[PDB]
């Protein structure tokens, strides 16, 4: 193997970085633009969101992995700043660069960057600190909500969308938890749908339907016998197998089922139930004594699946057929399979009028590239507005932020007496990076666009005046309505450096090569 | 081989093996030794300072060299500081005899030169006996006499090692006329100190000790490879594990299955069972219980050690001992061993030929250092309980012999008065090594030896005034040697050396 | 060295220079170290002329 | 087939060899200091700023290179602290050497005058160390607090710092007993709270598997009965060899719930053992975990190995690979179970613990990537606090100390040598690569930091050292910089060893020619 030190260590590092913020910036924001990527499995991927690409692409070097990592725990905190993170993070590295080939050592550019970092989040701080119930947040939220909807690519009539979020974050949170919920929610998507339906389901549904037409379409409120049983072929763990011969065991195993699964649909019905949801399912023959003994059931509930049933309706557990009490049963407001508005979509849906912990937000579209990304920005969507459920806190996207925050940091860079003083300044065209890129995707010349911006933020020093960002032909961001959450671009900003500055430490490489995955 | 012509094995291979030899005994050997770096086959760091170790690791590719390997592995089985002489006055003999022969001299003419002076040699060791010491019942006399060996194999502690050597060869036999070349046997046992290694007598079991005492007086032991996982000769060898519901009742029954393999040892005679075999779970619950030792885990090494002294002989079968598999010690007792607990027998008395020195050391590399120190200090012994005659420290025994060969050069004449004086210069060669060692000017180190005209007294040793010249007194300082070290060294030595110096071209298609 | 002169003149002003003796950041205050006015507008309107007609030119 | 090399391209080979591997600690320690990242095949990737962890997963191909594993090691066991120093310092001695040996004036009395030295160079450090535990306090934990605060600003922070290094005291004399490097292990978690910590006294596991209860299923016990199981829960339990089948008539609905009832018989020994709170290696079940909660009782999966090791020493228990336990000291039981929610990540707590000599601490950065050297700040303060109450002698740290035993040599090669003066000054120059490299790394002048403090040597002081802090001068015994004197005197006598080893050899048989 080799060592690479120093020189060689952060010429690799620039190398990596860039390939990755290259795709990104040509994907920034609302004027974003789409990116048509095929696998070497004869397969089309269509993406946009920057998680997507991250999971994609294995290109070489660690740098690459270090960013993919990051963007996962944001997609779960902030949500969408998946593009911006990395862009800005490549331009540390393009300017760490220029310093150091000036000689100026990477732990000068590491503390500096950290510095700088520290007075971008004050200025930021600055543009909100209302904090407000839950009720007057709803217009502030939807306008956000248009906007994160809108950098996965359109957001014409998904409106529907950002109404059923605000439900959505409100049911499985609190106001000053200060914790997540999106392990308490379930995106679902089926195709045949429309993007211009958007349901909210305070239940839970499973893609099955009822077994028959001829059972009933509704059940009462609550008694849910939920059940480990089979009423088909249960695929045992049972070894050997042996199959009948003849007319004589082929009459005597059929009947012995038969016996069998209607006894069970009768200690079902008597302890109180009305709807079971069995594990493993039924048969064309089990169909003939559940009809008989008139039960409606779900055929088919996946072995982890009922588990996830059972927290989201609150239902109290009753494991198998041989746990069956009337003390224990799950919840319910009504049980109907539910068509959509389409009978392409026919989920069955176990709805709540009662406690409900969990929230599952379906949304449809027609075919299979339509949920892909009508699935990533309602998520993502959801949980910028949960950091804003919380704190109201509400600042202007478009890069209108960046611009401010690079005029208070080039100033601030300058009055410190150490070494970092040309780091932090190179901070300040840093930020300048993002609405630098998003003119790339408006169709505008990427250097007249910031200065445009930044006269702007001389007068009043906020953000809420700019450039487009929708394209209307507007020159401004409370016009637009172009809002990220403030914890959010926080947050792109301090995770980017604080990765960038591992990459700026470490100079100590073992590879045989240059780059190794 | 390969094919060869123009006489080249001669000239070329005779130079070539020279050269290989070289600084890997002139500057390990005298009173520093000096760590090389062998790494074998397993690979893993092995420091030697001894001549004897490093060839037989070697693979001579050389056929010229090949015999001078022998002549060593001879020297280290009787000497062990006689096995280091080999290499640097054989390859001396033939670079300086390969000046003689450009001249025109004849290659046995010169052979004969050799030959009359190297019984002229012999003749004047008798005049290099200065003072006469043995006690064998003395640990302080004994201590000195090794101490110029074991330098030569260390760079450690010299002193305390020689004190642990000596204190292991006396105590095993005081009134012996012959020592033995395996009466000690080392046990390398890992953890503490270099000087924090110590003397016990018999046989120690470095592997794994387990059972229960029983019995501190009566030793006898049985020595087996066969395991006693379910293997049984006088049944059925076949275990029951590849099922389920039979490996239940077999591991319930490997309890009974064991209780009838121990007795069937013990009450034919055994009280330790020695098993290079392996103890099951369950086998070594019932050993517990029943209250015999185990010295479990033993690998091949282990066991000969314990077969070669008692004359307890193993089979990968168990049935009862017969009387020739059966062995006895004089004691067993179970005590730490460098503060790490072993089985210890005692012998000393039974058939003596093993006593056991504990070598120590946090890491294995530390060890070998010390173990090239005691194995070559086990045959230093064996000389002297053989004869008292003692001959000065290092380097100081060599200048006479080159004073009085120069004369014999002048009183012989022939053909011969030129290979005579370059066996003069060839004795040199071992101070000059020390000088090569030292750093300093080969001939400032001679000059003083001929200067003060002291002969059994004066040479450069390895110091830091070896760095700044002075010249000191190796026949009083606790560095000494013996008659018979040299005298067999040198004879074997100028085997080898003629003999490689005979060869001619290999001849092949 | 320039990035700790660039402190000083950004608190004080008028304060530390390249001196000869030290090598390095004392003041030039203490030391007179003086230049023209038209000295340095020379170095600098000259610079720019030249830079101009390179940028120009085809 | 057998290399072998001799004379001067030999010696020339072993030197340069250990040179290229110095590299990777070299430039290492600190907040100003680097990290290392060592990729030796994909997903083989590491981070550290600890010496030993690197080499061993680095190639050698030299006796050099091979000599520093077993030096670095033994430093690392000791005191988890100082590792990359004695490398560094075991290699820098070679490279002063390397013109004499070129040149072919090698004598072996030079291995002989670095032995010398490093007996003049240790009784130096004793002679300067100062007791602390006599010279100050009484109570004697708030002079555990001064060298926590330094030990984190080591690493990284140096304002969060203060908070956190009360901390650290309590759980040093907790721990203090022999170093623990995997019970004083830290949990991860942002985004509930950013840049704040708590200790807790006992365990904690990051692993947790139920989703069939969690409000519905208890999760707060007073006095828990803990079952360290390392057995998978099955949907329906396999049963034993031979016989069972399915279908012929009665089997088909038969056989299936007697596999329902094996399950069962499993979960009813753990319980009937002691359980109330259930931690498993391997996954539980589907129905399983259903079971659990219908019958009133926690369950968790996907535990490591590693985590379970931890909470045994704290019970007084142990890991059980059985399904039910007939020992107290086979079993777990602590005085307080409970299930709380930081950061939103569920945190599995006893506390209240039999024993307590484990610690957790829960832990925010601001930053997954700032979490793993915040971690190592907390780290490197448990270690170093503890092996300051073990050897009380304590110097002035910064290495401050070693400029002085630079001077100190330089003395003595002045007064020693007949040639010695080259080799002595050798080992001097050696020593102050070691403070002057993290002046260098981090961009400001090594030579106007380091030379300013012989100066103020010379007229008297002894601790005069770099603060690696901003990288700058400063008094390290007033600033309170303190690491053990025992630390530096290990590291000179080994690396010397290393060094002399080196020199001595000449040739390297490589007898396989692999």
């Amino acid at each position: 193997k080799s060592r690479l030190m120093g020189l060689e260590a952060l010429k690799s590092h620039i190398m990596a970085a860039k390939a990755v913020a290259n795709t990104m910036r040509t994907s920034l924001g609302p004027n974003g633009l789409d990116k048509m990527m095929v696998d070497k499995d004869g397969d089309v991927t269509v993406t946009n969101d920057g998680a997507t690409i991250l999971s994609m692409m294995d290109v070489d070097h660690q740098i690459a992995k270090l960013m993919v990592e990051l963007s996962k725990s944001q997609d779960d905190e902030i949500g969408d700043g998946t593009t911006g993170v990395v862009v800005l993070a490549g331009a540390l590295l393009e300017e760490a660069e220029q310093l150091l080939d000036r000689g100026i050592h990477p732990i000068r550019i590491a503390d500096g960057y950290e510095q700088a970092a520290r007075v971008a989040i004050e200025h930021l701080d600055k543009i909100s600190d209302s904090v407000l119930v839950d009720i007057k947040d709803t217009e502030p939220l939807i306008q956000t909500a248009k906007t994160t909807l809108g950098s996965k690519v359109v957001n014409s009539c998904h409106r529907q969308m950002a109404e059923i979020a605000v439900n959505a974050v409100l049911t499985v949170a609190d106001m000053e938890r200060r914790d997540v919920d999106f392990e308490l929610i379930k995106v679902e998507g089926k195709v045949g749908g429309r993007l211009e339906d958007t349901k909210l389901i305070k239940g839970v549904i499973v893609d099955k339907d009822f077994s028959h037409p001829q059972m009933p379409k509704k059940v009462e409120d609550a008694k849910i016998a939920i059940l480990t049983c089979p009423f088909e072929p249960p695929k045992p763990k049972t070894k050997h197998k042996l199959d009948v011969t003849s007319v004589e065991d082929y009459k005597a195993l059929q009947k012995y089922e038969k016996e069998k699964f209607e006894e069970m649909i009768q200690q079902i019905k008597e302890t109180g139930a009305n709807l079971a949801i069995c594990q493993w399912g039924f048969d064309d023959e089990a169909n003939h004594l559940l009809l008989q003994n008139n039960l409606p059931a779900v055929r088919w509930v996946g072995g982890p699946e009922i588990e996830l049933i059972a927290i989201a309706t609150g239902g109290r557990i009753v494991p198998r057929f041989s746990e069956l009490t009337a003390e224990k049963l799950g919840f319910a407001g009504l049980v109907q399979e539910i068509s959509f508005g389409t009978t392409k979509d026919k989920m069955l849906v176990i709805e709540q009028c009662k406690n409900s912990r969990a929230v599952t937000i379906f949304i449809r579209g027609g075919n299979k590239m339509i949920i892909e990304e009508a699935k990533r920005s309602l998520h993502d969507a959801l949980c910028v507005i949960r950091n804003l459920i919380r704190d109201n806190r509400v600042v202007y996207g478009g890069g209108a932020a960046e611009i401010s925050c690079a005029l208070a940091v080039s100033q601030e860079a300058d009055k410190c007496p150490t070494l970092e003083q040309y780091a932090m300044r190179a901070f300040a065209d840093a930020l300048e990076v993002i609405p630098m890129a998003l003119s790339e995707n408006s169709g505008m010349n990427p250097i007249q666009t910031m200065t445009e911006v930044r006269a702007r933020q001389v007068k009043e020093m906020n953000p809420a005046l700019g450039i487009d960002c929708l394209h209307k032909g507007t020159n401004d961001m409370k016009q637009q309505h172009v809002i990220e959450t403030l914890i959010g671009k926080k947050q792109q900003i301090s995770l980017a450096t604080q990765m960038v500055r591992m990459i700026l430490k470490i100079d100590d490489i073992r590879k045989p090569g240059e780059s190794e995955e | 081989a390969k094919h060869f012509s123009g006489l080249e094995e001669a000239v070329y291979r005779n130079i070539q093996a020279c050269k290989e030899l070289a600084q890997t005994t002139r500057t390990a050997y005298g009173p520093n030794g000096m760590n090389k770096m062998v790494i074998n086959h397993l690979e893993k760091l092995f420091v030697t300072n001894d001549a004897a170790t490093i060839l037989r690791e070697l693979e001579v590719q050389h056929p010229a060299a090949k015999m001078i390997v022998m002549a060593s592995h001879m020297q280290e089985q009787e000497v062990g500081d006689g096995t280091n002489f080999v290499l640097v006055f054989a390859g001396a003999l033939l670079e300086l005899a390969e000046e003689l022969l450009r001249i025109g001299l004849s290659v046995s003419e010169v052979i004969e030169g050799y030959e009359i002076a190297c019984r002229k040699a012999h003749e004047i060791l008798p005049n290099l006996v200065c003072c006469s010491a043995k006690n064998l019942r003395d640990i302080d006399e004994v201590s000195s006499l090794l101490r110029t060996s074991i330098m030569s194999k260390q760079y450690g502690n010299e002193v305390f090692l020689a004190k642990l050597i000596a204190q292991a060869c006396v105590s095993i036999f005081p009134d012996s006329g012959h020592f033995n070349v395996d009466n000690i046997r080392v046990c390398k046992i890992l953890g503490s100190g270099i000087s924090s290694s110590s003397v016990l007598h018999g046989m120690v079991f470095k592997k794994e000790t387990e059972g229960d005492v029983t019995s501190v007086k009566d030793a006898k032991i049985a020595v087996y490879s066969c395991p006693f996982d379910g293997m049984i000769t006088e049944t059925k060898g076949t275990v029951l594990i590849k099922t389920a519901e039979e490996l239940m009742n077999f591991s319930k029954g490997e309890e009974n299955l064991m209780d009838a393999q121990v007795k069937a040892i013990a009450d034919t005679g055994a009280n330790v069972v020695v098993t290079g075999g392996k103890v099951a779970d369950m086998a070594l619950h019932y050993a517990n219980k029943y209250n015999i030792m185990l010295v479990r885990l033993n690998s091949k090494w282990d066991l000969r050690r314990l077969c070669k002294t008692v004359g307890a002989t193993a089979l990968p079968r168990l049935t009862p001992p017969v009387l020739e598999e059966m062995g006895h010690c004089d004691s067993v007792y179970l005590s730490e061993v460098g503060d790490t607990q072993v089985v210890v027998f005692k012998h000393e008395k039974e058939d003596g030929a093993i006593s056991t020195i504990v070598l120590r050391g946090s890491t294995d590399n530390l060890m070998d250092d010390i173990e090239r120190a005691v194995d070559d200090g086990v045959n230093t012994f064996k000389v002297l309980t053989r004869d008292k005659r003692l001959v000065p420290g290092g380097g100081a025994t060599e200048i006479e012999l080159a004073k009085q060969i120069t004369s014999y050069g002048e009183t012989c004449p022939g053909l011969e008065q030129y290979a005579i004086k370059k066996f003069a210069e060839a004795f040199e060669a071992i101070p000059r090594a020390l000088a090569e060692n030292s750093g300093v000017k080969a001939n400032e180190v001679i000059s003083k030896l001929y200067a003060v005209h002291q002969e059994g007294n004066k040479n450069v040793g390895l110091d830091i005034e070896a760095e700044v010249p002075a010249v000191k007194d190796m026949l009083e300082a606790g560095i000494l040697d013996t008659y018979l070290g040299k005298y067999w060294a040198i004879k074997l030595a100028t085997n080898a050396a003629v003999t490689v110096l005979r060869v001619d071209q290999i001849i092949m298609a | 060295t320039v990035t700790e002169l660039r402190n000083r003149h950004a608190q004080g002003e008028k304060t530390a220079g390249i001196n000869v003796r030290k090598g390095g950041i004392s003041n030039i205050l203490e030391e007179l170290v003086v230049q023209p006015l038209l000295v340095s507008v020379s170095a600098l309107t000259l610079a720019t002329e030249t830079v101009r007609s390179i940028l120009k030119i085809d | 087939g057998t290399d072998s090399s001799q004379g001067i391209p030999q010696l020339v080979s072993n030197i340069s060899a250990c040179q290229v591997i110095a590299e990777a600690v070299r430039t290492t320690l600190g907040p100003r200091g680097m990290d290392k990242l060592i990729v030796d095949g994909r997903g083989k990737a590491t981070i550290s700023n600890d010496g030993a962890t690197i080499l061993k997963l680095l190639d050698v191909v030299h006796p050099a290179a091979k000599t520093l594993v077993d030096i670095a090691k033994s430093q690392d066991a000791e005191v988890g602290d100082g590792t990359t120093s004695v490398t560094l310092l075991a290699a820098e001695f070679l490279k002063q050497v390397k013109p004499y040996v070129e040149e072919g004036l090698h004598p072996q009395i030079i291995i002989r005058a670095f032995r010398t030295a490093t007996q003049l160079a240790v009784n130096k450090i004793k002679e300067i160390a100062v007791t602390v535990k006599k010279a100050d306090k009484v109570e004697q934990r708030k002079l555990l607090e001064k060298c926590a605060m330094t030990a984190l600003s080591s690493k990284l922070i140096s304002q969060q710092k203060a908070f956190f290094a009360k901390m650290v005291v309590d759980a040093v004399m907790m721990l203090d007993d022999l170093l623990q490097l995997k019970m004083i292990g830290i949990k991860k978690v942002q985004g509930g709270a950013l840049e704040d910590s708590q200790l807790v006294a006992g365990v904690a596991f990051k692993k947790t598997f139920s989703y069939a209860g969690f409000e519905m299923q208890p999760k707060k016990y007073h006095n828990p009965k803990i079952a360290l199981l390392n057995v998978e829960l099955e949907l329906k339990a396999e049963k034993d060899n031979a016989e069972i089948r399915v279908h012929t008539v009665e089997d088909y609905q038969a056989i299936v719930d007697a596999e329902w009832n094996i399950l069962y018989d499993k979960l009813e020994k753990i319980h009937h053992s002691g359980a109330k709170v259930v931690l498993s290696k391997l996954p539980i079940g589907d129905v399983a975990t259903q079971y659990f909660a219908d019958r009133d009782m926690f369950c968790a999966g996907r535990v490591p190995e590693e985590d379970l090791k931890r909470t045994m020493m704290a019970c007084g228990g142990s890991i059980q690979t059985s399904v039910n336990a007939l020992s107290a000291d086979v079993l777990g039981r602590c005085q307080v179970f409970e299930e709380t929610q930081i950061g939103g990540e569920r945190y599995n707590f006893f506390t209240g613990c039999p024993k307590a000599k484990t610690c957790t601490f829960i832990l925010r950065g601001g930053a997954e990537q700032f979490m793993e050297e915040t971690e190592r700040s907390l780290h490197d303060a448990i270690m170093i606090v503890r092996r300051a109450i073990k050897n009380d002698s304590v110097v002035a740290g910064g290495g401050a100390i070693e400029m002085e035993l630079s001077k100190y040599l330089r003395d003595y090669s002045r007064t020693i040598p007949g040639k010695q003066q080259l080799l002595i000054g050798a080992y001097a120059k050696a020593l102050e690569i070691i403070p002057r490299q993290l002046c260098d790394n981090a961009g400001f002048d090594a030579t106007n930091i380091l030379n300013k403090l012989r100066a103020r040597h010379a007229q008297g002081g002894t601790w005069y050292g770099v603060d690696i802090n901003n990288e700058d001068i400063a008094d390290n015994f007033e600033a309170f910089v303190w690491e053990p004197a025992m630390v530096r005197i290990n590291a000179l006598t080994a690396a010397s060893e290393a060094a002399c080893l080196i020199v001595s050899v000449d040739e390297t048989i490589k007898n396989p020619r692999s």
